[PDB]
């Protein structure tokens, strides 16, 4: 009851990896994708 | 890797200094074509497949 | 874009000494690499010694090794060739090649040089 992933079942053909560090809370986000 | 299977490996978001392979000591047949070598460290392309 | 003319050849005896140069002009910035070439009479054309403008080490045949040896003057643009110890199966047509394209070792004849008119060393 902590864990739970069906997402997904595919690990082929990567290119890109990328690993960071990340009712009361208001979060806010832009998406947008301009000239690559 | 073997020639049967020299991967087409993506290695990406790095830096390459190429003047210690200059002073390798070592190198029999350096060839850069296209581009000259003396201009290849300072100027760089896309698409770094090794 | 790159001229070479070269000099200072001509006959001695065996043991002596002799000193060749090959004197560049034009794109001097984008040479990289001097390559010294040899055809003797009968044989085809083969290498020699080698220089690298940027780094300075020097590579040398097994037969030339010991006695053959190459510096570079960067004040008057021209790459010198020093004999010492000569032995009378050195006669031969020596040229001088510029590199713009990196090194390469050894010396081959289909890459692209650029080609000095050639000299002749006549040793007995
Ligand atoms: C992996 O993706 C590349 C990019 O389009 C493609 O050329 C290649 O064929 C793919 N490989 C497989 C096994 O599908």
């Amino acid at each position: 009851m902590e864990s739970e992933f069906r997402v997904y079942s595919s690990a082929n053909n990567c290119t890109f990896e990328y690993v960071s560090q990340p009712f009361k809370n208001l979060r806010e986000f832009v998406f947008k994708n301009i000239d690559g | 890797a073997s020639v049967y299977a020299w991967n087409r490996k993506r290695i990406s978001n790095c830096v390459a200094d190429y003047s210690v392979l200059y002073n390798s000591a070592s190198f029999s047949t350096f060839k850069c074509y296209g581009v000259s070598p003396t201009k290849l460290n300072d100027l760089c392309f896309t698409n770094v497949y090794a | 874009q790159v001229q070479l003319v070269e000099s200072g050849g001509g006959s001695v005896q065996a043991g002596g000494s002799l000193r060749l140069s090959c004197a560049a002009s034009g794109s001097i910035s984008s040479i990289t690499y001097l390559g010294w070439f040899r055809q003797a009479p009968g044989k085809e054309r083969e290498g020699v010694a080698a220089l690298i403008t940027v780094n300075g080490h020097t590579y040398y045949a097994d037969s030339v090794k010991g006695r053959f040896t190459v510096s570079l003057d960067n004040a008057k643009n021209t790459v010198y060739l020093q004999m010492n110890s000569l032995k009378p199966e050195d006669t031969a047509l020596y040229y001088c090649a510029a590199a713009a394209w990196g090194y390469a070792w050894p010396l081959h004849q289909d890459d692209y040089w650029y080609w000095g008119q050639g000299t002749q060393v006549t040793v007995s």
